[PDB]
């Protein structure tokens, strides 16, 4: 049960925050994800984060990479996303998937093997 | 690359399962190291990679395969190879996490997953106790066909009662001859049948025991362990001398103190 929070409305090149809290025991050994929709686009990879047994890694979309910040708080069971620099083109409905089968995969990109998704929340960006 | 062991099931008798056990359990210790009789497996702490594991390759009634990794400081199965994809349990620390990073390392596909190789979080996977799991050769053969199609789509429960199988029949069998006895009986007969508790106490305690041999008074534990007959019956052991002919592998425990001679 993913428990999504902290969308906004942020003028260009600002920044906001999304947390996503878990709650479950095995939370550590999650592979982390955020999917984001924007109009007219159809449902896109975000970023990843590994379960610190699995190499632990965050991943990005070269479109989002850098502005965006993937991270995980295995004791608080939460997930974030901090977003830097917003453009415009940044302006979707987001989401968290977490893997309950999977704690790496060289296929993280794939909605496919995430189980469990928070409620998708809005970011607006304006200039 | 790794030591490598094959074994078919399909024209598999209790000489050839038995080279099996007899060649996997070789290699899993040099050894090389021997205290009352059974020999431990190498110090997991220093362990050079290169040395770290074993690869069990298995062949089905049709020729598809799947190749098994072993951790040679507890002769567990780590992870496997199905061709084209490389899965493997979820490590408990960065040391163990590190190593499988060498295994099958020219792979396409590398997936973690989100759970360990303990017999608990396997027997919920599967929706049923090792008690309630068959073994044998059917079991085997079985077994690591749905091994091989998880990298193509035999869900978790399916596919969690296959490792079951392949550890006992494996992992276990090596550490236990009385395990490898049971297994080579089932195919005497050719029957397929879940574990007694005697099997099942004995997979529970392997390391209890590991410990209680290697921390004995010339063999003597220093307090008894208890496990189960083939009818379920307790009983306490207080003796190294009794497992000699059932434990054949132990984990690392500590080093071995100077001989009580004369």
């Amino acid at each position: 049960q993913l428990a999504e929070s902290g969308g906004g409305l942020v003028q260009a090149g600002g920044s906001l925050k999304l947390s996503c809290a878990a709650s479950g025991r095995d939370f550590s050994m999650y592979m982390l994800a955020w999917f984001r929709q924007a109009p007219g686009k159809e449902r896109e990879f975000v970023a990843a984060i590994m379960c610190s047994g699995g190499g632990g890694g965050t991943y990005y979309a070269d479109s989002m990479q850098g502005r965006f910040t993937i991270s995980r708080d295995n004791a608080k069971k939460t997930v974030a996303l901090q977003m830097n620099s917003l453009k415009p083109e940044d302006t979707a409905v987001y989401y968290c998937a977490a893997s309950t089968t999977y704690c790496s995969a060289t296929t993280y990109s794939s909605d496919r093997l995430y189980d469990f998704w928070g409620q998708g929340t809005q970011v607006t960006v304006s200039s | 690359q790794y030591p490598i062991i094959n074994f078919t099931t399909a024209g598999a008798t209790v000489q050839s399962y038995t080279n099996f056990i007899r060649a996997v359990r070789g290699r899993l210790t040099t050894g090389a190291d021997v205290r009352h009789e059974i020999p431990v497996l190498p110090n997991r702490v220093g362990l050079p990679i290169n040395q770290r594991f074993i690869l069990v390759e298995l062949s089905n009634h049709a020729e598809l395969s799947v190749t098994l990794a072993l951790d040679v400081t507890n002769a567990y199965v780590v992870g496997y190879r199905a061709g084209n994809s490389a899965y493997f349990f979820h490590p408990d620390n960065q040391e163990d996490a590190e190593a499988i990073t060498h295994l099958f390392t020219d792979v396409q596909n590398r997936y973690t997953f989100a759970f360990g190789g303990n017999y608990d979080r396997l027997e919920q996977l599967a929706g049923n106790l090792r008690e309630n799991i068959e073994l044998g050769n059917g079991p085997l053969e079985e077994a690591i066909s749905a091994l091989y199609y998880y990298s193509t789509g035999t869900q978790l429960p399916t596919l969690a009662r296959s490792f079951i199988i392949c550890i006992q029949m494996i992992s276990e069998a090596a550490r236990f001859q009385y395990i490898e006895g049971e297994m080579r009986t089932r195919i005497r007969y050719n029957r397929r049948s879940a574990p007694d508790p005697s099997v099942i106490t004995l997979e529970n305690s392997w390391g209890r025991l590991s410990t209680a041999i290697q921390e004995s008074n010339q063999g003597a534990f220093a307090s008894p362990i208890q496990l189960q007959r083939r009818n379920g019956s307790k009983f306490s052991v207080y003796d190294v001398s009794i497992l000699i002919p059932i434990i054949a592998l132990m984990v690392y425990r500590c080093a071995p103190p100077p001989s009580s001679q004369f």
